[PDB]
């Protein structure tokens, strides 16, 4: 085993998490999880492979088949991975979260024999334990967590961060039977810690991702072109996605800083496409480079040399959903400052978001556009815009939808809580104090067939309005 | 009349085999039998037993299915391939406990369906622990062999 | 007795590091797997058992079942945190054990190599072994009589041999580690932790979304709380042999094989270690 | 391994024996007194003092009321007349359980470790490459006797060899560190 | 670039006149940063001396020397009989890795004669005799690092961990 | 004293004329006795070159080259560039020891200063391509051991010893 | 009578011919040296469960056995151990058929169902103290034949 | 329901034409994938007298015959002595199953009279004389599966597999 | 394909030169490893016409010819009335194996017509008379055997193998 490559990267406002959905816990701090990098690499590899296999053959393969194919580099239950990931960072020493003291002996007395809610809130750098039963108390505390006002108002202004905070700030407490004080101290300190750790949100997180290669898995039949496709998908991932949660909304976005390689015979073109991003002049140049690298997979002097194997399996479009890149819905815009961008992305994906009530300007139509794209919505007509066989005014026709009759795609689009957002957003930079939002829309294998540049009009109206 | 460990294993495995309709249920039950014995040795019978009860995801119709299996032999274990596998290995252990006369069927059922009786079932198992740990692992080894003989891998 | 059970978390947190962690977790698992029953007015009515805190809090009212399930998830996380903070490492018994063992081996005229290594990343040794398996699903290779996690000598020997036959062929290995017709010339003891920084165990999670899935229409995260070995924990083991030959291949093998994994999930950088110290005591 | 509440000094593990095992020790001792004109009735007195209590779980070097042994057996103990000495000659307690429970306890008291063999190329586990092994814990105590007929070789053996023989390697798995043993002769140090 | 000075840690007085620019720059590699020593370089196949004490090449992979890694030159009176070399900053065996080194390096380890007259009979020796520790403490960590006895008071932990962290194989010939 | 010098065995060629005597003195302690190459030494922490093949010390312990210990001195025109190591023949890191040794050695190793210009991105490399080993054996194993092709029918057992037993690291630059 | 050595010769012929890979032959030799002693010590039904566990009677090795009954050219396919255990199971079932302990008609519609295979095992449980005393010398002969003919690996 | 037609491996030349279409579609279950004849349907209890080779419906379980399951019809020419069937295509007894199955099927069995004029004494037989299998790879396995001799380059495996995997029962009446 | 020439070891001088190839390449069939002549050929079922032996055919199994097989060809100026075979080297005998079965050989046998003029009574001919061993050690084991006496201090150690390794039946008429 020896080093394959090493990618000095950088994450922008990442929201990681382990065993407690925060990036910090009483025992260690973990900003970048190599497990998440591996998983997102594999997911982007499947997306990219379906992109290629649908361009060149108009066919789509199940995820199980694709990673069964890539077993010889990514590994499975039958074979150990050949790529060993790493994540190194500054301050990789002891950096846990300690809550030295918290003065809450009073709110306890306010919670005697009362069935009452206890909400938390930062109120002008002072946190308040707002008891819903008409009470507020300025709790005091000390912690090695130095939360700056920048982070506090980043969470307050971003209407999506303030939404995923509804589950780290509030505890219902029933002391009506009886309640000791030493037990409410424990409950409230748990609440305080779950709230405080939510604000460990760093920025400019910079980490060196190493890749080691199992030499013993040398070229058996197609190891080399598989591994090369895998490195290309690693590039695609680093360029379109991010680590952590809410990467479909800009957070955790990644940015190349330096890519030193150590085996050119595997990595030459990869390092080249990487170093092309070390400095980007302006918007459309970056757009051109994104397109050049998206289609270097499809139409350059090498595209594939292994799809001619029958390990794969075609999707059953009545059963399966698969994502893939369209390589034409990739509007880019420069932003000049990143926090307000993230604060505004909520306007671009909210039903009553003032940046969408301007682009579509219709009820029951924004709703359909946001139920089809934009991840799982909570639906309370509209499906008339979501049929398979019915009036196509705005083409949001799902493959196997049928009126007043549920099928697999029907439940999946309306009631399936874990459904990524096709409309995604990326914030990149190139070490020269310039940054370009990248908006795009992955193509799902449940869209019958969409009107591409109509949705592209929508997308560019978004990326121009969302700034 | 008295049935020894292997004959009781035969009867129990035979009553389970006909109830696991889907073959994935059977294969998950094979995977259960193949390692829950080493688990029972390393962690103790009572910890592992309540672990099995939990992983069976009862508190559904699965419970009356599991009690019906005791008598009907026309009954079917319903649930996911993990839930029914643990439910069937739980039936295995209950069948042993009942036939060896260690715990009565009525008490076991009522302890399995009632919040209250569960704790005294824990008490009773800590009472009866030597009588069980003496020989349950031979019967379960026979179950393991029957599973890895009558069912195949994934 | 049930009273040993409903008072076992108090025991973990008060008897810390002086309790039998194997039996402790084994008995805790009974509470964990009968949570809904241990909460129905059976908290022993004490005030320092974590079990009535789950009677103060309300997580749901439209479902007692969901109430119990969310409380149980919280309780699993809290058990992980309890074990990790309370069960610390006191490695005086291990230092004495290894000094006495090394004296024994000096009497038997062996040549001892005492190796000290340090965890750099949360390690996972024995992930399929039973410890916390009945709560977490994962485990740690735990010696219930030293009351510690340990690295088996078989594992270390297998990794050293895999490397040596990697870079010296499948024959010099069998010259050193023997085969079905010769005994090996190198002996390995298990490795035990002798000194940590703050923690010995550490909670962690793993959340497969797509592993073993067909499409996005069946994707779902399933998060797996478990325990790992904290960073900066220092293990030590011995290596003894009678011929002077085998001293050479093992020496240089030690620093190299450690920087790459020594446990589970090395592929995503978990069981990465660090040669802290090596030392060779020649006998005759 | 033991879990005990209601005890000042907490213990992780306790020595366990049965009355049956002590009966066999006493039987060996008697039988070798008959055939050797050499008695060890210090041991015999200690062991008979313990055996007098047969039929009830008892403790020797502690005040443990109850405990849970190998997390499956809840037992209640009685103290012994603390004139009973440290037969183990250590600071760890020693339970003597009645046989119908001490049997299960001692059997569950062994370490069953699972090993594997790895596919050198797949770097995964070979099929059928998974097995268990039983070990007996550290500091376990076994008792046996070494007998010798009259001879001039027997003299030098018992008087020079058996003096300088303290450590040996027993059994298998010597390369994964198992099998090291110390031999303490009753004659030398009871 | 950033040329480095590997000053190994022996027990004799060979750390007095060996360098010209012991100042380097804003970054060393070996650190003392309120945790102990960091990024200590371990080398193998080499055994120090103690009369003109430097590394002599040998091929017993059980020989090894540890030391510090700071930015400097070999006194400009040497590097004619030293080891200058350029490594890609991942083929360096750093014990107690804190961060990452800077993608390439220039190391000057003192490389004495192979000593073709005598025969190599290397002997392991560690660092003890607390005054032999303290004097080289005053000689190296006080000089190279503006940290010690200016940024730290608790370097007694350094005192008690250098006596074990550092060691080497030597000859005494 | 007893003179034996170390010949690299990478895939490439710097061998044909670089050493003087076919037998040298007493014996190639690296034997060829129907059981393959014995006493093949392994230098750890160096590497060799594709062309200009010599020993460049790469302080990474993960790099190594294996070779021979053949009696004799090269050409009387070098060793101002080669190393002279007088070892007691127990510090040698040998393989497949099938005999004993005179317990005092003097190894000439083809040395070279590593590089002062570019880094050393050394590559792990196998020994394969049966034409390469077939010309190597027809460069050393026949030109070194005159007991080949005269008794040694068992070359089919030494072929795989060359192929799998031997490996090295190379710079590629 | 001693016609059990003859029966062993016939069975060993069929097996020695149906194991095409010499590794399978050596593995059967190992099974032969071990399983007779294990039937002696641990009894029949335990060892029979052990054997049918490691023979993996899926649906295909099963038909190879039913054919090996009749066609003298049927082969056993699978892993060396996986076929050695199935060959030894064939040894057992062969003896049970020839000595008419159980009708071959029954034993045939058992190896094809998984629903009468458990009834086959039940029947063999009703007859274990008979079989245990009968097969002793037959399996001893099989073991002797295997040590005699097949090369020690 | 998709119709798959049944026909076995006889030794009398009653083999060639037993379905008017050869494939009649582009589906099959009796694969050939350089791993012998996959999914060989077996039907025990029926014996075949090769003189006008057809399964005689017996009630002896030991009398088995196993042949191919082609996709075809009775040519609408031999429909009197046949017996139709719609079955869930898992009530079969396939061998070396590689995947899922239609679970809906229509087969028509070569079916002779119950032979009430004699006692159906059964005769077991095997397959040898490799030309006996070659000429029937010709007789049917060309006019059924064009993947023979056109996509199969290692047909000798299918030769030994038809030789080993096929045996049957006759009456010799 | 591959050519191996086989010659009976006689009681005579009739084997020196009718064929050509002695060594051919870099591999022989029969080896000498201080163990014995390996992979010996003992063709069974034939005989020897005594006059300058020409191995006669017969149906007797008790009769056989023991002789050396080496990689060779009888320069194909022979076999105008002889036999010569090719088989996949699974149907060929060896003795005290040491080689790597080439999986296809083509052999050449001295032949004589089955001699209908009168009977051919094969009578036991054990190759005694060590002076014939000493004649054949130079008639075969140095010319077509490039390895005897080269490293061979094991001369008679394997000369003692002709009496206990070869013995045939000759007509003696």
């Amino acid at each position: 085993e020896e080093l394959l490559m090493s990618l000095k990267l950088k994450a922008l406002y990442p929201l990681t998490g382990g065993y407690n959905r925060h990036s910090i816990n009483p025992f260690y701090e973990e900003l970048v999880r190599p497990t998440e990098i591996k998983g997102l690499w594999r997911w982007w590899n499947r997306v990219l492979f379906n992109t290629l296999a649908y361009s060149t053959k108009g066919k789509l393969y199940t995820y199980e088949s694709i990673d069964r194919l890539f077993e010889d580099v990514f590994g499975s239950e039958n074979k150990k991975s050949a790529v060993r990931l790493e994540v190194i960072t500054d301050e990789g020493n002891d950096n846990r979260f300690e809550l030295s003291y918290v003065e809450l002996d009073k709110v306890i007395d306010c919670l005697r024999n009362y069935k009452r809610k206890v909400s938390l809130d930062f109120i002008d750098n002072t946190l308040i334990a707002e008891i819903e039963g008409s009470t507020k108390i300025p709790i005091s505390f000390k912690s090695n967590l130095d939360i700056d006002k920048i982070i506090k108002d980043l969470v307050h202004n971003n209407k999506l961060l303030s939404f995923e905070l509804l589950g780290f700030k509030s505890v219902e407490i029933d002391a009506t039977k009886i309640s000791d004080k030493k037990i409410l101290k424990e409950i409230l300190r748990d609440l305080i810690t779950n709230y405080l750790e939510y604000f460990n949100i760093k920025q400019e997180v910079t980490f060196t991702l190493n890749i080691y290669l199992d030499k013993s898995r040398e070229h058996k039949q197609n190891f080399e072109d598989k591994l090369k496709f895998a490195l290309y998908s690693l590039l695609v991932f680093i360029l379109l996605g991010g680590i952590g949660r809410k990467t479909s909304r800009g957070f955790g976005s990644l940015s190349i800083i330096d890519v030193k390689c150590y085996d050119n015979s595997i990595c030459k073109k990869i390092e080249d496409l990487a170093k092309n991003f070390l400095k980007i002049s302006s918007g459309n140049e970056l757009k051109s480079k994104i397109e050049s690298i998206l289609d270097c997979i499809k139409n350059s002097c090498i595209d594939t040399l292994y799809i001619e194997n029958n390990i794969l399996s075609e999707i059953d479009p009545k059963k399966n959903v698969v994502y893939f890149i369209n390589s034409d819905l990739f509007e880019v815009k420069r932003i000049n400052d990143k926090e307000k961008v993230l604060a505004n992305i909520y306007k671009a994906v909210s039903s009553e978001g003032c940046c969408i009530k301007s682009i579509i300007t219709d009820k029951y139509v924004r709703k359909s556009f946001l139920i089809a794209f934009g991840g799982y919505r909570k639906v309370e007509f509209i499906k008339n815009y979501l049929c398979e066989t019915c009036e196509t005014v705005s083409s949001f026709n799902i493959v196997d939808f049928l009126l007043s009759e549920g099928s697999f795609m029907s439940d999946y689009i309306l009631q399936y809580e874990h459904r990524n957002s096709l409309l995604r957003f990326k914030l990149i930079s190139d070490n020269s104090n310039n940054s370009y939002l990248i908006g795009y829309i992955l193509h799902s294998s449940y869209f019958k067939k969409i009107d591409i540049k109509y949705v592209r009009c929508i997308l560019e109206k978004l990326t121009y309005c969302v700034i | 009349l008295y049935e020894e460990d292997y004959k009781l294993a035969l009867e129990a495995f035979k009553k389970v085999f006909n109830a696991l309709t889907h073959y994935g249920a059977k294969q998950a039950f094979r995977s259960r039998a193949r390692d829950l014995v080493e688990e029972i040795y390393n962690s103790g019978f009572i910890p592992t037993f309540f672990y099995i009860i939990s992983k069976a995801e009862l508190n559904s119709d699965s419970l009356d299915s599991l009690i019906s299996l005791f008598s009907s032999d026309n009954a079917i274990l319903r649930g996911s391939d993990e839930n029914v596998s643990y439910s069937a290995y739980l039936f295995i252990i209950l069948y042993y406990l009942i036939k060896r006369g260690i715990i009565e069927q009525k008490f076991l059922i009522q302890a399995l369906r009632c919040e209250k009786t569960r704790l005294d079932l824990i008490d009773k198992l800590y009472n009866l622990a030597p009588i069980i740990s003496a020989k349950i692992r031979t019967y379960l080894l026979a179950i393991k062999r029957l599973s890895e003989a009558l069912i195949e891998a994934r | 007795a049930i009273d040993f059970l409903v008072n076992i978390l108090e025991l973990i947190k008060e008897k810390q590091c002086n309790i039998n962690l194997f039996s402790a977790i084994s008995l805790t698992s009974i509470v964990y797997n009968n949570f809904g029953e241990f909460l129905s007015n059976n908290q022993s009515y004490s005030t320092n058992n974590p079990l009535l805190k789950y009677h103060i809090i309300i997580l749901n009212d439209k479902n007692k079942t969901k109430d119990v399930e969310e409380k149980r998830n919280i309780f699993k996380r809290e058990v992980a945190e309890l074990i990790s903070r309370n069960f610390k490492l006191d490695g005086e018994k291990v230092r004495n054990y290894f000094d006495s063992l090394k004296e024994v081996l000096k009497s038997l005229k062996y040549t001892i190599v005492d190796v000290e290594i340090t965890t750099r990343t949360r390690a996972l040794i024995g992930v399929s072994t039973s410890l916390g398996k009945l709560i977490f699903g994962s485990g740690i290779s735990f010696d219930p009589y030293m009351n510690l996690p340990y690295i088996p000598a078989s594992e270390i020997k297998g990794i050293v041999r895999s490397y040596i036959e990697g870079k010296l062929g499948e024959q010099e290995a069998e010259e050193i580690f023997g085969n079905e017709e010769r005994e090996g010339n190198v002996n390995f003891t298990d490795a035990y932790p002798t000194r940590s920084k703050d923690f010995l165990f550490v909670p962690d999670v793993i959340t497969p979304h797509y592993n073993g899935k067909k499409s996005e229409a069946d994707a779902e995260p399933r998060p797996v709380i478990h325990l790992t070995i904290a960073p900066k924990v220092t293990f030590r083991f011995l290596i003894y042999y009678k011929r002077e030959d085998v001293g050479k291949p093992i020496c240089d093998s030690m620093p190299i094989i450690l920087i790459r994994g020594l446990g589970a999930r090395s592929s995503v950088g978990y069981s990465l270690f660090e040669l802290r110290k090596i030392e060779v005591i020649k006998a005759a | 391994r033991i879990i005990e509440i209601d005890s000042a000094k907490p213990y992780v593990w306790v020595y366990v024996t049965t009355y049956e095992l002590l009966k066999k020790v006493k039987l060996y001792l008697d039988s070798i007194s008959q055939l050797s004109n050499a008695s060890f009735s210090n041991l015999k007195n200690k062991i008979d003092t313990i055996l007098a209590k047969e039929g009830k779980n008892i403790t020797l070097d502690s005040d443990l009321k109850s405990a849970i042994l190998n997390e499956d057996f809840y037992v209640e103990l009685e103290a012994l007349n603390n004139k009973i000495p440290s037969i183990i000659n250590a600071g760890v307690p020693l339970l003597v359980l009645e046989d119908s429970i001490g049997r299960e306890v001692i059997n569950r008291s062994l370490i069953r470790v699972r090993r594997i063999r790895i596919d050198r190329d797949k770097k995964v586990v070979e099929t059928g490459g998974l097995w268990s092994e039983e070990y007996v814990p550290m500091k376990t105590i076994f008792f046996s006797v070494l007998l010798g007929k009259e001879s001039k070789e027997s003299a030098i053996f018992a008087s020079c060899i058996l003096r300088n023989l303290r450590y040996v390697i027993l059994g298998g798995k010597e390369t994964i560190g198992k099998g090291i043993v110390e031999l303490r002769w009753v004659k030398d140090v009871i | 670039s950033t040329q480095r000075e590997y000053v190994f840690i022996p027990i004799t007085n060979s750390i007095t006149i060996d360098v010209k620019i012991t100042i380097g720059g804003s970054d060393h590699i070996t650190n003392i940063d309120e945790r102990g020593i960091h990024n200590v370089l371990v080398i193998t196949g080499y055994a120090v001396d103690e009369k003109n004490g430097r590394l002599v090449p040998t091929l017993d992979p059980c020989d090894y020397v540890k030391g510090i890694l700071v930015a400097g030159t070999p006194q400009q009176a040497q590097s004619n009989d030293f080891l200058t070399l350029k490594l890609p900053a991942n083929k360096l065996y750093l014990i107690r890795k804190k961060g990452n080194i800077s993608d390439d390096l220039k190391i000057y380890i003192p490389y004495s004669s192979p000593d073709a007259r005598n025969s190599m009979k290397t002997k392991p020796v560690s660092i003890s005799d607390d005054t032999i520790v303290n004097n080289i403490i005053k000689e190296v960590f006080d000089k190279i690092y503006n940290i010690t006895q200016k940024e730290k008071v608790k370097i007694e932990k350094v005192k008690e961990d250098i006596k074990e962290l550092f060691s080497y194989y030597a000859l005494e010939q």
